[PDB]
């Protein structure tokens, strides 16, 4: 068929972004994949007059998979795909009590991609010790990770799915980039059968979905409520930890009271000391605690502002994080503790709690977060691909911050 | 020329044509630039051109040692900044470290390298020229370009596409012959016999020549040790060029630079370069042509440079078959210095990081920090990471990284008890000290008169208050525990309601650009058990307000 024009916004040149070094395993990789590509005529060799550039990597099961860094490519179309092409978010999907997502992005390599705007996909296969120049190729179809891929086959999507639609009318189905979230109230049961039904009928159209032998319910999503300490018997450091966390939180929930709790610890008492609590003390926590309990009041979500998300290192292989857009007004907070492995590196850890807050972001939003990470850049920047799984990029920048609050966010 | 294709193209979108003016020249410079101009066009590389065209670009010339030789200059400012942007041309050369050894080894130098390459044709006009009359009262020979002109933004990239594509018959034909491409040159290795070898590369120039490329014969080909980028390739070790320190009474800040600069670059072999005190004085360089004095420290490590430097050292080659090993030594000051090798005796590279931005740090942070830089490293120059031996035990790493705030990658590593060792200095308690006096001290300044005081209140009822002078609301909060830490007993607890004072102390450093902080870590050394704990200020929280007295 004949291609979607695709234009830039005005004014704005393409992506010039470096490519970054790659282990000598991984560049064999690239060469074998776009060799492959190449001859399949998703892509071809471009000259020197071309001069942008898109970072590629390698990642993996047994099988090399090739992982192109569109993010600044989709900054610079964003009117594209987000205005004349965009994708409304369902807000019933978060509701659902699950939610299976499905990786449909092999259905872009069919369609070409406007002739104009194959320039500006172009990457490099980068050489060892600066040997080469590099191998560089540019798309001849919709590549996926580019944001403007799902928002062009969008019409195509919408009519393979409309019979499923037809017979399952409470079923919700939602397009980010190359997924498919798929959400029904179902049984476990139910909604697998569903789901291979799903499957099933995209492949009798045409849509390999390389699922052959991911499951989220979004009910439990919600801000996790703050939890004083609870203690038999009180110290002098007890309190003071007690009244310190509760005055930061003051700063979130209005009337927090710890006035009374501050008299209890009068003088230049010891830590260790035994105080037990007044009365009165009791009441302002009895207060404090049920205050905490209800959720905050007037946080909102803009859509017109940028999603950021926060993590902190707990031990035990636990990270807590919030979701937020303007400060202590989270959005939402939540405890990622990694599956008890034997294989347990903390940028393992940390680049699984980055997917799985991305995802829940697109579930309840539609749009990706700006990740503070609590890692050194050079130490992300060259490790992260081992264990990244997903298909997109969230934003992100890294805090050399300690917080000195872990405590409080437990 | 040659036969190769040309490159298409275009000019900036909504730019035009460069069409600048041509000042006049003397008439010695109008006839060498006709004797040039007949010989260019007699080769055409250049070709007259009518008055259609409606660009222009100005025209010089100049002369090397008075030489016969008066060579044209073309300054091709205005269209390179009217032409398209390409493809970066090559940023960073190959490391010796990172060659593998060849039998043998050949350099080839392409001549007229631009000139031998044509130019797209439609972007022929945009590079026209003039040489004027002799008294603008005859009319200028106008000219445009047929080939790659030299200085103009798109002639590296095209050339380095253009040679890339010739070499592809050839390098099909030799599977086996290594051929790196580096501006106008061409470095050829080989596994084959001399004869053989010597062959191919006529072989080679044979076939470069037919593509309109001239290269050097046997007779004028250069023979190693090479010297390429600074460097001294040689055929079974390299090593940096000769370095000259000078010798002066009064060092200016450029001559510091360039002092720097070689120390650096004589780094990557030459193991135990220290850089830390001349560097310390660029600090605030500022004027370039000041004259700045040096330090004692700044003498005594450039005493050590010229000791290291006084014998020659030199590096291998790589061997993909062989193991990459990284070792990594403590040199003091916050600096630390590496060697990477495969085999004990020759070392591949050397090298050396040091934390200039953290005012504080901590040994075991430095040492990651410094695994990271030479992970980088490995993986540019050898497509691979290193298997580290670094001087420090896993309980004391591990017990770092397991309550360390961020995330970090512990590779492979093996500890090599070679001091100075790195070890955790102190530690502070998790929890209170009970059989131990409680201090709650404070401290606090006024900004304008820069007068502040430091003081404690304990548990037992001990109190104390001392002046301070030229300090800050910060420098008396980390005084108050200095106080705190002294007039205590071997175990205390520490009460503060500085959340600046409780982060420097809770990140636990050892080393500090700052005299105070260094004292508190000799007595939290010197302590056996230290509690630090905190509190909102102004609270009024048990003994805290009666420390704000103060
Ligand atoms: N000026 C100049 C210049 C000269 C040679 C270069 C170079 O040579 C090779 C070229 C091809 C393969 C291996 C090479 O080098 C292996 C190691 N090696 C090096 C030298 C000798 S004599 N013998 C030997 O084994 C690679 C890169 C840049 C070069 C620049
Ligand atoms: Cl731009
Ligand atoms: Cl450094
Ligand atoms: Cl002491």
């Amino acid at each position: 068929i004949e291609t979607v024009p695709v234009k830039l916004k005005p004014g704005m040149d393409g992506p010039k972004v470096k490519q970054w070094p790659l282990t000598e395993e991984k560049i064999k990789a690239l060469v074998e994949i776009c060799t492959e590509m190449e001859k399949e005529g998703k892509i071809s060799k471009i000259g020197p007059e071309n001069p942008y550039n898109t970072p590629v990597f390698a990642i993996k099961s047994t099988k090399w998979r090739k992982l192109v860094d569109f993010r600044e490519l989709n900054k610079r179309t964003q009117d594209f795909w987000e205005v004349q092409l965009g994708i409304p978010h369902p807000a019933g999907l978060k509701k659902k009590k699950s939610v299976t997502v499905l990786d449909v992005g092999d259905a872009y390599f069919s369609v070409p991609l406007d002739e104009d705007f194959r320039k500006y996909t172009a990457f490099t296969i980068p050489s060892i010790n600066n040997e080469t120049p590099g191998i560089r190729y540019q798309y001849n179809v919709l590549p996926q990770g580019w944001k403007g891929s799902p928002a062009i086959f969008q019409s195509s999507m919408t009519k393979i799915l409309e019979p499923f639609k037809k017979q399952n009318p409470d079923i919700v189905i939602y397009q980010y980039m190359d997924d498919l979230y798929v959400g029904s109230d179902l049984e476990i049961g139910q909604h697998r059968t569903k789901i291979e039904e799903l499957r099933q009928h995209l492949l009798r159209w045409g849509l390999t979905t390389p699922d052959k032998k991911y499951e989220l319910h979004p009910d439990k999503w919600t801000v996790q409520p703050i939890v004083l300490p609870e203690k038999d018997s009180w110290t002098v450091n007890d309190i003071q930890k007690l009244v310190g966390k509760l005055n930061w939180a003051s700063q979130i929930y209005p009337g927090i009271k710890v006035r009374q709790l501050s008299k209890l610890l009068r003088g230049t008492k010891a830590l260790t000391e035994v105080i037990p609590l007044t009365e009165e003390a009791e009441l302002e926590l009895a207060e404090n605690r049920e205050i905490l309990k209800e959720p905050v009041h007037g946080v909102y979500y803009d859509p017109s502002k940028d999603l950021i998300a926060e993590i902190q290192k707990q031990g035990q292989g636990q990270w807590t994080y919030q979701i937020y857009q303007e400060p202590f007004k989270n959005l939402k907070t939540g405890k990622y503790a990694r599956m008890r492995g034997a294989h347990t590196n903390d940028v393992k850890q940390l680049t699984e709690a980055v997917q799985k807050i991305t995802t829940e972001s697109i579930v309840i939003w539609g749009k990706t977060p700006k990740f503070k990470l609590p890692i050194q850049k050079e130490t992300w920047e060259t490790w992260w691909t081992e264990y990244w799984q997903a298909t997109w990029i969230p934003e992100w920048e890294f805090v050399n911050t300690p917080p000195l609050v872990k405590l409080w966010y437990q | 020329i040659s036969p190769i294709e040309t490159v298409p193209v275009k000019l900036k979108p909504g730019m035009d044509g460069p069409k600048v003016k041509q000042w006049p020249l003397t008439e010695e410079k109008i006839k060498a630039l006709v004797e040039i101009c007949t010989e260019m066009e007699k080769e055409g590389k250049i070709s007259k051109i009518g008055p259609e065209n409606p660009y222009n670009t100005p025209v010089f010339a100049i002369k090397k040692k008075d030489s016969t030789k008066w060579r044209k200059l073309v300054d091709f400012r205005e269209l390179n900044k009217r032409t398209q942007d390409f493809w970066e041309v090559q940023l960073g050369i190959p490391h010796p470290a990172g060659l593998k050894k060849k039998k043998s080894v050949t350099v080839l130098d392409v001549g007229d390298a631009y000139f031998s390459v044509p130019l797209d044709e439609d972007f022929r006009k945009y590079t026209a020229f003039t040489i004027p009359s002799i008294n603008n009262e005859t009319p200028g020979i106008r000219y445009q370009y047929n080939v790659l002109p030299q200085g103009w933004k798109g002639s590296p990239a095209i050339f380095q596409s253009s040679m890339t594509k010739i070499l592809e018959p050839f390098a099909a034909q030799n599977p086996d012959i290594v051929i790196y491409q580096y501006m106008d040159d061409l470095y050829v290795g080989s596994d084959l016999e001399i004869g053989q070898h010597r062959t191919k590369i006529e072989e080679l120039r044979q076939h470069l020549l037919r593509w309109g490329l001239t290269t050097p014969d046997k007779k004028h080909q250069k023979e190693p040790p090479f010297l390429w980028m600074g460097y001294e390739l040689h055929p079974d070790k390299w090593t940096v060029q000769p370095i000259v320190l000078p010798e002066k009474d009064s060092w200016t800040v450029n001559d510091i630079q360039k002092l720097v600069g070689k120390l650096n670059w004589a780094s990557q072999i030459y193991p135990g370069i220290k850089v830390r005190q001349l560097s310390k004085l660029l600090r605030g360089t500022k004027a370039l042509t000041e004259v700045i004095p040096l330090t004692e420290e700044a003498e005594l490590e450039l005493a050590e440079n010229r000791e290291i430097l006084k014998e020659p050292v030199h590096g291998v080659y790589y061997d993909p078959s062989k193991d990459l090993i990284a070792e990594i030594q403590k040199q003091g000051q916050g600096q630390w210095t590496y060697q990477i090798y495969q085999e004990p005796f020759k070392n591949l590279k050397t090298g050396k990081y040091a934390r200039m931005r953290g005012a504080h740090t901590n040994d075991v942070k430095q040492l990651t920090e410094a695994v990271q830089k030479i992970t980088t490293e490995s993986i540019v120059i050898w497509g691979k990471t290193p298997k580290f031996k670094l001087p420090i035990q896993k309980e004391t790493w591990e017990t770092w990284w397991t309550e360390y705030w961020q995330a970090t990658w512990i590779p492979e590593w093996e500890f090599v008890n070679t001091p100075p060792l790195v070890k955790l200095w102190y530690q502070l308690e998790k929890e209170p000290i009970v059989g131990a006096e409680t201090f709650y001290v404070d401290g606090a300044a006024n900004r304008e008169t820069k007068l502040g005081k430091a003081g404690y209140v304990t548990n037992k009822g001990r109190q104390k208050v001392v002046p301070l002078t030229n300090t800050t609301n910060q420098k008396t909060e980390l005084q108050a525990i200095y106080l705190a830490l002294q007039d205590s007993g071997l175990e205390v607890n520490i009460v503060t309601d500085s959340q600046y004072a409780l982060g420097i102390i809770q990140a636990q450093p050892d080393k500090s650009e700052s005299e105070l902080v260094n004292q508190i870590i000799e007595q939290l050394i010197k302590k056996e058990k230290v509690y630090l704990a905190w509190v909102p200020a102004h609270k009024g929280i048990g003994g805290n307000e009666q420390v704000d007295k103060l």
